[PDB]
């Protein structure tokens, strides 16, 4: 028999392909005396749009009546269905298999939590839990009718304490995310805090993608015989265009970060949400089973406040999710600032050197028409390319909590 | 002028003015006429199922799906009778009244009404206007039922149909002729929409909630706006990696779809691609401006005044005229217009302005759709406040859209009629 776990396509990782991102930065650029920079801000103030007269219709709409249509030439799209099931084969035990181990069929009544993942996959009456074994055994203990209320109050109280485990080196860390999901590389195996202290956010990623960082193409400056002004302007225009390329490169990294790394961390955040629920669902069915063991006499004696339990469990997860969001967001920005931006800066500094050589050589070829001011422009070029455009994430995301994470970095 | 929404019933007689028998662009002149209702100038409602490109049997829930990204809900008996088609019309009228109830939405509408398609195509000689193409003209029947076929042409901007096989999959389609799209080349063309107001999307901000149908409609109207301006251009798309088992499968995602959503998503489109689109859009407009300076005659219709339409297109694309009559592009006017159309009118910007909660990103997880109990019931949904009605204590923190709080506004949907694309992950052993 086949052992198949079912997962919705939507609950997989979205990772943008390498072919999604333009290579245009690699193209050459002509630099002329009247060349100017092009920035397209992906933003427009909504308050101006309402008041802007240049967008109100100033000519009356013509009558709709016209001659009949006789040329019915048109392309009509054809829609056919494709199967809603796709079969795949893997020996891996990633998020999906680790989340499935936290579920149970409807038929099963008597279930017990376990720390062994393999035993949770095999037996349909064992459910995997990622909290401390101290919690797990307390959730498996049968008590007396009078001691039952002392058990429920405590076990739901224990659920809250287990979910808010956070120690430690920047920001806060949740040590049970690895056990909960086994995402990326052998995350459940070994210590999580140790493995993180070595590699950081990289080990949580299911797929490390190859970054597209094009070599910025050469600038081709045009010469102007005996025109000092046009020569100086061209050098200026080349220097301002240099800033355009830095900005463009930064955009390219961000676009790859959001559609490639930040999406993975979104899934991991959603993965943890499901895990925490499955744990509360497993605890609920356990209490249900123990309750039914009793007789009508024993049950009537002790009135359990179920209204408080659902309130405690929902809040318990809510506190935990806030801690998990905090940690995962910090991870997503960590990977941007440490594993992505510095690699682009490196290539942009290479672009600077290639441009410096270009410009000085250009000044060299025009030293005659520049009279005795060639050394003056030399140091101007030298001074200017010493200052770089710093990266600012606020250009790419408005009114966000991710900017707070970014402003923490040096 | 001030936008006027019309009132009418489905039962109302055909007057060949606001209520007509229309032969839609995809009917191909095969004599399939539909009862059409003019909601505003240049915008028409056909309260019938969108059957173009679908098979009669495709309207039933099958072991397959159309698109792998949607929880697909099927219901063949939606809009099957006159009473039901009428509910559709009044709901559409109510949603349109919600849209024009704020200045931003009113501008969106008047942009759409006045953004008439160019009277031509890429195949039309520059010196000419031509109305006799499916992206410009649509036929109405003026004959009494069962008589010698007599037809008349009308100009239209948007034609709204009811949904196709999948109710919760609202799409805005443009018209292609010989593998070329006027609404992608600066010309613009008649736009069509398959829309459903009852069955809305659901989301949940991790850092759930049901969607306001007026926003869903405005989202689609932005696509319409781009199409009518001929700026829904194709450029390098975001394509998902599919080489590994844990990777989500989806169709190519165009920048235009990410601009339309707005917010943080335009950042997934690189400045390089941003500039490529901008340049293409400008290069299309340069073609249009050249056409207007050269257009002399209209062959298909002798009653078309050339000067009237030259002035109207000038006002559409915001061209500048000198003292001699020559048109040109003022770079600043174009830049302001481009950015307004691409980055001004966005689902995110609109949601902020309309106090409606929406999903955080385009790549957010989608959940099973919900049926809205009654949109015509002003205790549930209003023109001024949507679901978040303050006199029901639903305005604060989007309470009116919250599934936990406003349980009476929505009904959950049966799993039997939902088609979700699933991945079967097998161990590879035994
Ligand atoms: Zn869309």
């Amino acid at each position: 028999n086949l052992q198949c776990i079912d997962v919705d396509n939507e609950d997989l990782f979205f990772i943008a392909d390498k072919n999604s991102f333009s290579d245009d930065l690699s193209k050459n650029e002509r630099i002329e005396y009247n060349t100017q920079s092009n920035y397209i801000e992906n933003d427009f103030p909504i308050n101006e749009l309402i008041l802007d007269t240049d967008l109100i219709s100033k000519i009356e709409l013509p009558s709709e009546n016209t001659e009949s249509l006789t040329d019915f030439n048109v392309d009509v799209p054809v829609y056919e269905k494709q199967p809603a099931i796709k079969k795949i084969f893997t020996d891996e035990n990633t998020i999906f298999q680790y989340l499935y181990s936290q579920t149970f069929p409807l038929d099963i009544r008597d279930i017990s939590l376990t720390s062994s993942f393999d035993d949770a996959l095999l037996f349909s009456n064992k459910v995997y839990s990622f909290f401390s074994m101290d919690y797990i055994k307390t959730a498996n203990k049968v008590v007396e009718a009078g001691l039952f209320a002392g058990w429920v109050k405590q076990i739901v109280n224990d659920f809250v304490i287990e979910a808010n485990k956070s120690n430690t080196d920047i920001s806060l860390i949740v040590p049970y995310i690895g056990l909960a999901l086994n995402v990326g590389n052998e995350t459940a195996k070994g210590n999580f805090e140790n493995a993180f202290e070595i590699a950081g956010a990289s080990i949580l990623l299911e797929f490390i993608p190859e970054l597209l960082i094009p070599v910025v193409g050469a600038f081709l400056l045009e010469s102007y015989i005996d025109n000092k002004n046009k020569i100086i302007k061209t050098i200026d225009n080349a220097l301002t265009k240099r800033n355009e390329k830095w900005s463009d490169m930064y955009g390219l990294i961000v676009a790859q970060w959001l559609s490639t790394v930040n999406t993975q961390f979104y899934t991991i955040k959603e993965g943890m949400y499901k895990a925490l629920n499955y744990q509360a669902q497993a605890l609920e069915e356990i209490i249900k089973y123990r309750y039914n063991i009793y007789s009508e006499k024993e049950k009537s004696n002790i009135n359990i406040d179920f209204n408080d339990i659902n309130s405690k469990l929902n809040e318990g997860i809510n506190q935990a999710i806030d801690n998990i969001n905090n940690f995962i967001n910090g991870c997503s920005v960590s990977y941007l600032m440490k594993k992505m931006i510095p690699l682009a800066v490196e290539k942009l500094l290479d672009f600077d050197n290639t441009l410096k050589k270009n410009l000085l050589n250009y000044i060299d070829e025009n030293k005659l028409y520049l009279i005795g001011s060639a050394e003056y422009e030399k140091s101007k070029v030298n001074k200017y390319l010493k200052t770089i455009m710093p990266f600012d994430l606020s250009i790419y995301t408005n009114d966000t909590i991710l900017i707070e994470m970014f402003n923490k970095y040096n | 002028m001030p936008v006027t929404i019309n009132n009418f019933n489905y039962n109302d007689p055909i007057d060949n003015n606001n209520i007509i028998m229309m032969e839609p662009p995809f009917a191909r002149g095969t004599g399939r006429y539909y009862k059409a209702f003019k909601i505003t100038d240049r915008i028409w409602i056909i309260p019938e199922r969108y059957t173009f490109g679908y098979k009669p049997e495709d309207f039933n829930k099958s072991s397959g799906i159309f698109n792998r990204d949607v929880c697909e809900y099927y219901d063949p008996d939606y809009l099957n009778t006159n009473d039901k088609k009428n509910i559709f019309l009044q709901t559409m009228i109510k949603l349109f009244n919600r849209i024009k109830s704020k200045p931003l939405g009113e501008k969106l509408l008047e942009m759409i009404i006045n953004g008439i398609p160019y009277l031509g195509d890429r195949r039309v000689p520059l010196e000419e206007f031509n109305t006799n193409i499916a992206s410009v003209t649509v036929n109405k029947l003026i004959s009494n039922p069962g008589e010698v076929e007599r037809k008349k042409g009308i100009f239209a901007n948007l034609i709204i149909f009811g949904p196709g096989p999948v109710l919760n999959e609202n799409e805005t389609i443009d018209i292609g002729i010989q593998n070329h799209f006027a609404s992608r080349e600066g010309f613009g063309g008649i736009m069509q929409m398959k829309f459903c107001p009852e069955y809305v999307s659901v989301f949940n901000n991790v850092q759930g909630y049901f969607s306001d149908p007026a926003l869903i409609l405005m989202h689609e109207l932005i696509h319409v706006l781009h199409g009518l301006y001929g700026i829904k251009v194709d450029d390098l798309p975001i394509v998902p990696n599919e080489k590994k088992f844990f990777m989500q499968s989806t169709d190519a995602i165009q920048a235009e779809e990410l601009y339309t959503f707005g917010g943080q998503d335009p950042s997934i489109i690189t400045p390089s691609t941003d500039k490529s689109i901008y340049d293409k859009v400008l290069q299309n407009f340069r073609g249009i401006v050249d056409r207007l300076n050269k257009v002399l005659v209209c062959i298909s219709d002798p009653n078309i005044n050339i000067n009237i339409y030259k002035n109207k297109f000038k006002d559409k694309y915001k061209f500048v005229e000198d003292s001699e009559g020559k048109y040109s592009i003022d770079v600043e006017s174009f830049d302001k217009l481009y950015k307004s159309l691409m980055f001004g009118f966005t689902e995110t910007n609109i949601a902020e302005n309309y106090k409606i909660k929406t999903r955080a990103s385009y790549f957010s997880d989608s959940l099973p759709p919900v049926k809205i109990k009654n949109l015509l019931d002003n205790e549930i949904y209003t023109i001024e406040e949507g679901f978040n009605i303050s006199d029901k204590d639903m305005e604060k923190e989007y309470r009116g859209q919250n599934k936990a709080i406003n349980k009476q506004a929505y009904e959950e949907i049966s799993k039997e009629h939902l088609a979700v694309y699933k991945i079967q992950m097998c161990v590879d052993g035994i």
